[PDB]
């Protein structure tokens, strides 16, 4: 039995970096957490790992934008992971 | 080991699993490593036919898991209303204390489950049970926004 | 070995 | 290279705190008064579930979730053997502020005391395992500027 | 338009509250391990989350035996693309 | 597949290395850090830095002993300047630190946020689109992280 | 465009390439988009022949850049004695205060550059010069630890 930090494997996908808000569609959800699923399940039956995945997600959510506020949404993961995340199938 | 299939099978809600464990003698009353039976997790995870086959096959209605948490407690906060039933039915003590002093009505009320809490308090459940923070079920529906609830309680 |  | 094992069925809880209705909070905290209902989360939920039960999580929805309820609950996660999970996930679609998520009641719950919880001490089931929190939330009312 | 925060990866030696760890004779662990997993993997082509996951778990192994200590680096990152930082 | 930042840019950035040794003035100061450290080594992580992303064909850009003032200067022209020509900017902070904050060498302190958030989109337009990477070789905090078994 | 060529042969510290492209008519005040001259990213990156070239060949030694900074004061900043010297051998302006009302003074004593410090009071630096902060450069120097600096300012 090795020790790791107890805070060791945390992956924290914020949908916005501090100070900000993060966007919301009525109709269609959050734009991170759409974004998110989206790139979830797309990359994760590619074998693509979340960090690469949030990187698609900061990516697509980086692109939308709330015309009215000239609003941008910046997700920020952090993490502790040790490993890379994947979701395979099975 | 029987009793962690037994506690996955329940936990995972594998009504068959659970009962070609326990037909196999699985330990009705197996604790995972949270102290959680069973009928924790399949009070947690409201798998009522486990829970009814559990509470059939001994399990212990009043487990108390690490955390000093009953399944009737689980049952509760997670508004399984059948199993919280057939927990009382099965002689769940209706006012287990948790480490907080939450007694069930305490989570059912915290949680808005008024169906859990009418049969809690129809159940015994001490409405002036007060948890280790001098909070009743009511002061904790409040602090919620229960109000539904709050009334209920408040009227006893 | 030292903390920063 | 290294990557987690995940290969549990099923994978973990994907705990989704799922907080649609902010009535609470604008009745009960002043300076939330406006805080509006975050309609359309149950399309973040639903996307969640859909995508992490596809991903052979248990999907473990809770709607509108005061802070006290958030932590109950996650408490219950933070208590609980995951020792068959590979992974746990807590999704959190709420409105927030700095740092912190907003129980539907208005509360404050610090991410981090959230995430905090299942650190390998809190929740040693988990240890080594990727807890993986997806936060929903503003955290400010600061519109993240847009660069060309 | 991208935000303006897009594009940045930050990698923290440490989490918050705890300190990292500098070996006076070898340098910090964090980026003592950082600079080998960069040497070793942008060659491979490896971007930096998965390098800054290599140092987490580099650094995550290894121990202030004194202080029963440990570190965890903790990158946080607003990267909209694979960072690979090639010949 | 995600798009990847270019790199390919000669030098592909600035990699700046503030590299904090000594903390006399810190010590002099600043009272709760009477008793700071110098901290000893770090030329060793300044040297890696250097030799690694030189090797990454980044103009490394060594700045030892900053206090706080000292760093944001260096970090205001690396903000202003044009890194049109450039791929990606590093910015490696060697330093003591505390809850969010790295150290100047003269203790004071030197919130990490506000060092990064120098170059923001707005804030540096030529590194819009780029990869900002800032590595904080820091204490953040005087606790231990406790370890746990797996 | 020669002039960004030569804006990076400058930074690069190509001495031959910018001397090429002058003679190729490069604009020898070309500016960056942050309006850094060739003299700056010389001036910055510590390339004093290139620095001597560009002013041999007509750089404006006081190019004030978009953040109104002079290549004076990136060398005066960046500890680079002789550029500082040779800036103001050319007419380097020591008054040029940034947008902090730093002069160079002020950064070369901010950064304990001292004998940056003691050439650009040799040319007329002003002692007693004070930034937005009312700070002199002996202010600065007490305050970046430069005590050192800080004696010879001070005996001024």
């Amino acid at each position: 039995t090795r020790y790791i930090p107890d805070e060791a494997d945390f992956l924290l996908g914020m949908a916005t970096v501090n100070n900000c808000v993060s966007y919301r569609n009525p109709a269609e959800g959050t734009w991170y957490i759409q974004s998110l699923c989206q790139s979830l399940r797309e990359r994760c039956p590619r074998g693509d790992d979340i960090l690469t995945i949030l990187t698609e997600v900061n990516y697509e959510v980086s692109n939308k934008d709330d015309k009215k506020n000239m609003g941008k949404q910046m997700p920020q993961p952090t993490f502790t992971l040790r490993k890379k995340l994947v979701f395979p199938s099975d | 080991d029987l009793g962690k299939k037994l506690l996955e099978a329940a936990r995972a809600g594998r009504d068959d699993e659970v009962r070609i464990l326990m037909a196999n003698g699985a330990d009705v009353n197996a604790e995972d490593a949270s102290g959680w039976t069973p009928l924790h997790l399949a009070a947690f995870n409201g798998h009522l036919e486990i829970v009814e086959v559990l509470l059939k096959n001994g399990a212990d209605v009043n487990a108390v898991d690490h955390a000093g948490m009953t399944p009737l407690r689980l049952a509760a906060l997670f508004g399984h209303l059948e199993i919280v039933e057939v927990l009382l039915k099965n002689g769940a003590d209706v006012n287990a204390n948790d480490m907080e002093g939450h007694t069930p009505l305490h989570l059912a009320a915290m949680f808005g489950h008024l169906e859990i809490v009418e049969v809690l308090l129809k159940n015994g459940a001490d409405v002036n049970a007060q948890d280790k923070f001098g909070k009743t079920a009511f002061d904790i529906s409040i602090d919620n926004g229960n109000e539904d609830l709050a009334e209920i309680l408040q009227k006893l | 070995i030292e903390t920063d | 290279d290294k990557v987690y094992q995940m290969k549990s069925k099923p994978r973990g809880y994907c705990l989704i705190i799922n907080n649609h209705n902010f009535a609470k909070a604008r009745e009960k905290v002043p300076k939330l008064h406006s805080i509006r209902d975050r309609n359309g989360t149950h399309l973040d939920a639903g996307a969640l579930t859909t995508t992490f039960e596809e991903l052979h999580f248990e999907i473990k929805p809770h709607d509108d979730c005061t802070v006290e309820q958030i932590y109950e609950i996650l408490k219950i996660y933070q208590l609980m053997d995951h020792s068959n999970m590979d992974c746990f996930i807590c999704c959190i679609l709420s409105h927030g502020d700095k740092g912190i998520i907003y129980g539907t009641d208005g509360q404050e719950a610090p991410i981090y005391e959230l995430t905090s919880q299942f650190t390998g001490l809190k929740c040693p089931s988990l240890a080594g395992k990727p807890k993986v929190f997806f936060i929903q939330a503003c955290q400010g009312d600061n519109y993240q500027k847009g660069i060309p």
